[PDB]
């Protein structure tokens, strides 16, 4: 059948049979080839863009021609095929194609045995080579001169031509009537190859065939593409018309009637020289082998490693499937085989190559990172569409912060900032869609086992794009450059850094009525207003002591403007645990790593404005299980895009719902309608681990089956429930193959065990607690307890919140404190 | 439509579709009981890969189905309108209008569209 070794040389003229991949084709075209001899120009096309192999089709058919000539009644000769980019510059194809003709001629004619059959038949010959030689010069000539017209006049020719004059058609058409008498042949093929190299050298052999290949002897057979002949005709048309004329008549009106003439002259002259009924087109993999099933006629196989028999072959959409889906760290389904598809329909040249270095790299590890293997294969085969759209082509420059740079100007490029940073090959270009999927290598390779800095992508590569789209509005690419410069992207040091810039430009923003409840933070104020009531007072920073001290301390995010404001944030929250975690595995690193993140990091607002020594013994635990899990997450690239598209969905809910609950009196109570400073933050994080926990169930590497089941994707917003029912439903299922937890959401798992990330999911005042909000609750519970090993709050620490020590597991402070723009007037209702 | 046959991508187009998918304002302006669901699902895709098998569509239809469709909808939002007066929810009477009076007439639209250029 039809194997591909992708360690076998793969040339045009190395290809063998049972290696060529267009064996339908070169099958269907020989006959169409006698018959259109064994029943006026004769010329066949194939058609295909650069790459698919026409060079390589093109010599099979030369080839399978002259292996039974003598079988077949009509016997048809070939000339060596011509590769027009080859000949010299200058030299003309009636010239190329005679000088190989007279090659068999007279080849031929040192095979007679009779000599008075030979003598008789070079006369001839060579008079007819004498003719060509004498008229040549009408091919190549800067002027006339009236000296020619004597050999226009010269009658006294003993052969006979029905046109007077010197006619270079008339002289070509009787030698190949010569030299078809000679070889013993019905008719002569004429083979040219691909123009694509050099597509000015095509004008040439359009010319000539037309002009001179007009005999009902000759068979002309050509292939390249379409387009790139379109191009080439249409230019030439131009060159007819007056240059004059294209100025004085610049008018719209007639221009859109030259393009029309144009389109016309190129329409016949395409339509007249390849016949569409003698046009064959080359079918791409996707074509041949199909999707999934049969899905086309043509099987092909390709060989993995060295030592290959025939039986040990694997399917070619395999290959590129488990390539796509071990390098990209990806799973079976649509996103694994939409890529595959992708792949399928790149040039043949470009696919094999793809391959071919993928599967001599991985046997070199052999003597692993896969995602290193193929990004190997993927950025040195994209290299154009990296450099046209605008990538990094350093290897030294494989970081994070340059990642962030790309995917910015990545969707810019694309102007997708939905799903721009999905990195799905969906783009119009073939450029952007080519730069995807070297992308998605990019994000499954540098973040692969890295739970620090793959928050990065998701909250400067991705999370960048989000924020410019809404609070963000040539002046706008001056504007794009302001922002790029400002926001830090590309100069990337912390993650923090960027989650305390973005809180000064999502600030920036037009809401109802002015209540400073943002996307996914609450401006804490920083001053005291009168008639405050209730027990909810001033944000005070003193009561907070312990381990919840140091869990604002990030969060706030001061802003230096003419009237300093701060924020609490979930940003902040996700800076620090990429921060953090972007430590040592040493107990005195980790302390000194806490001061970056708990020290008053503080930016400056935008110029397009305007206006614990135990919880450090619990930290060490986190990272003790950290490496142990870390090295082991294998994220795909949309993977962060689908929990990232989540989480900015999930803030937008929380911003809008928690926003009206914050009433004048006794916000924390027992309803669920009124929301206070520290419910809001209190989903947040929650919201952050549902986020993770959804999508890395359906689309992780290491998690095969979903374990959320058949129901519904709700989102936590303003309850529990939602996040509670989702856990609980895990434990059933993997009851059944008696899976663990660690391995399943490793994301998940250990953003469960984080104490910077504990006293925000269980405020004080900022909890929802009802009688039938209990029964949830005590679901919530019962399945972290299982999970971790221990109770984060035991019994009594527990009960309080439901229901007197002052405890550092829970916020102390916020759930009292006031937020800017919020006019505590209103009661809460019931 | 566009699904498989067996028991299995049944599901996996039917939970896609459940998920509320995120939605931003485009730049250009100013500013159990699943498990015998999706059988059901599954009934009537048995039958789209049993019945349109033989059907002939002409590029002609698919605009004159969607014309009449889209037409339709153009009077649905300028009458229902109006009719959201006091006692309008479970509209038994006609010029009582609720949320589904204005929602049932726009399904019926794809039904009557696909029979007048059918
Ligand atoms: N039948 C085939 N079997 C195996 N590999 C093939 C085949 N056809 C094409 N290829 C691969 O694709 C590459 C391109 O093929 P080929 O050079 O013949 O086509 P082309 O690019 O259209 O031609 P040209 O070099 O004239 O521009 C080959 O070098 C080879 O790697």
């Amino acid at each position: 059948k039809i194997i591909i070794n992708l360690f076998a040389p793969n040339l045009p003229g190395s290809t063998k049979e049972d290696d060529l991949i267009q064996k339908s084709l070169r099958d269907q075209l020989v006959e169409s080839i006698r018959n259109s001899i064994a029943y006026g120009r004769n010329v066949f096309f194939v058609d295909g863009t650069r790459g698919a192999g026409k060079t390589t089709f093109i010599n099979s058919v030369v080839k399978s021609l002259n292996s039974d000539q003598d079988d077949v009644k009509v016997n048809i000769k070939c000339l060596p095929t011509i590769d027009p980019t080859k000949l010299p510059r200058h030299e003309p194809i009636l010239v190329t194609v005679t000088a190989r003709l007279n090659k068999m001629v007279s080849d031929k004619l040192k095979g007679y045995w009779a000599s008075n059959d030979y003598r008789k038949q070079k006369e001839q010959w060579q008079n007819h080579l004498a003719q060509l030689q004498r008229g040549l010069h009408l091919l190549t000539d800067k002027e006339y001169k009236p000296e020619y017209f004597s050999d226009a006049l010269k009658l006294d020719a003993q052969l006979d031509y029905s046109i007077g004059g010197q006619d270079l058609s008339e002289i070509f058409e009787e030698l190949v009537k010569r030299a078809c008498e000679i070889l013993d042949c019905k008719a002569i093929l004429i083979t040219f190859d691909d123009i694509d190299t050099q597509f000015d050298a095509g004008w040439d052999v359009l010319e000539s065939i037309r002009k001179f290949f007009n005999s009902r002897k000759l068979v002309v057979v050509a292939t390249g593409d379409l387009r790139l002949y379109s191009q080439l005709i249409r230019g030439k048309q131009y060159e007819n018309y007056s240059k004059t004329l294209l100025e004085q008549e610049k008018e719209s009106v007639r221009l859109a009637e030259r393009g029309y003439m144009v389109e016309h002259l190129e329409q016949q002259y395409l339509l007249k020289l390849f016949p569409v009924q003698k046009r064959i087109q080359l079918k791409t993999m996707l074509q041949l082998v199909g999707e999934k099933g049969k899905a086309g006629k043509e099987e092909i196989k390709v060989k993995t490693e060295p030592g290959m028999q025939d039986i040990d072959a694997i399917d070619v959409r395999q290959a590129i499937g488990d390539a796509v889906r071990e390098g990209l760290n990806l799973r079976e389904g649509s996103d694994a085989d939409m890529y595959v598809n992708e792949l399928l329909k790149q040039p043949v040249r470009l696919l094999m190559q793809v391959l071919q270095d993928f599967y001599t790299k991985k046997y070199h590890a052999t003597s692993l990172s896969v995602p290193n293997l193929l990004r190997n294969a993927l950025y040195g085969s994209m290299l154009s569409s990296i450099y046209r759209a605008g990538l990094n082509y350093e290897q030294h420059r494989f970081g994070m912060d340059s990642l962030c740079k790309d995917i910015f100007t990545y969707v810019k490029q694309d102007r997708d900032f939905n799903t721009g940073f999905y990195l799905r090959p969906q783009s119009e270009s073939e450029a952007l869609r080519n730069c995807s999927i070297y992308l998605a290598s990019q994000v499954s390779e540098n973040c692969q086992g890295s739970l620090s800095k793959f928050l990065q992508m998701l909250l400067v590569g991705c999370g960048s794009v989000s924020i410019f789209n809404q609070f963000v509005t040539e002046k706008f690419e001056q504007l794009i450059s302001e922002y790029v410069a400002y926001m830090s992207v590309g100069r990337i040091e912390s993650a923090s850094h960027w989650a305390n810039r973005c809180c000064a430009v999502v600030a920036n923003s037009p809401n109802d009525e002015k209540i400073g409840v943002f996307l996914g933070m609450v401006q804490l104020n920083r001053k005291s207003r009168q008639h405050m009531p209730g027990g909810y007072k001033k944000f005070n920073i003193d009561t907070e002591n312990g381990l919840a001290k140091a869990a604002m301390a990030s969060s706030l995010s001061t802003v230096a403007s003419n009237n300093l404001m701060d924020f609490c944030s979930v940003f902040n929250l996700i800076g620090a645990i990429a921060d953090i975690s972007a430590c040592r595995c040493e107990r005195s690193a980790i302390t000194n790593a806490f001061n970056k993140v708990i020290a008053q990091t503080t930016c400056i607002v935008p110029p397009w404005s305007e206006a614990f020594s135990d919880a450090i013994t619990k930290v060490e635990q986190w990272l003790k299980n950290v490496n142990e899990i870390e090295i082991g997450i294998r994220p795909s690239a949309l993977l962060i895009g689908k929990v990232w598209s989540r989480f900015y969905f999930n803030l937008n809910n929380v911003a809008d719902q928690h926003k009206t609950r914050l009433y004048r009196n006794a916000e924390h109570g027992r309803m669920a309608s009124q929301s206070n400073a520290a419910k809001i933050m209190r989903f947040n994080v929650l919201a952050f681990l549902h986020a993770v926990l959804v999508e890395e169930s359906l689309y992780h590497s290491v998690s095969d089956r979903e374990y959320i089941g058949e129901g519904l994707r709700l989102n936590p917003v303003t309850s529990v429930d939602e996040f509670e029912k989702k856990i609980k439903i895990i434990g059933e299922k993997l009851k059944a193959d008696n899976k663990t937890w660690k391995n399943t959401h490793p994301l998940f798992f250990l953003l469960i065990s984080c104490p910077i990330l504990h006293p925000f999911i269980f405020p004080v005042g900022g909890i929802n607690c009802s009688v039938k909000a209990l029964n949830k609750e005590t679901s919530f519970n019962k399945l972290i307890d299982e999970i971790v090993g221990d109770k984060l709050l035991s019994d009594e620490e527990w009960d309080y919140l439901t229901k007197q020590q002052i405890f550092q597991n829970t916020i102390t402070s916020l759930n009292s404190s006031t937020i800017v723009g919020a006019s505590y007037d209103k009661d809460t209702p019931a | 439509s566009a699904c498989r046959c067996e028991r299995s991508a049944i599901t996996n187009a039917f939970n896609k579709v459940i998920a509320q998918t995120t939605c931003i304002v485009p730049p250009w302006s100013e500013a159990t009981e699943f498990s015998d669901a999706i059988t059901k699902v599954e009934q009537w895709l048995k039958n789209v890969n049993e019945i349109e098998i033989g059907i002939r569509p002409s590029a002609l239809l698919i605009g004159k189905v969607w014309s009449r469709f889209y037409f339709n909808l153009n009077n649905v939002a300028d009458q229902h309108k109006t009719r959201l007066y006091r006692n309008a929810e479970h509209g038994r009477m006609a010029s009582q209008s609720n949320a589904a009076k204005i929602m049932r007439f726009n399904v019926l639209a794809f039904l009557h569209a696909v029979l007048v250029e059918e």
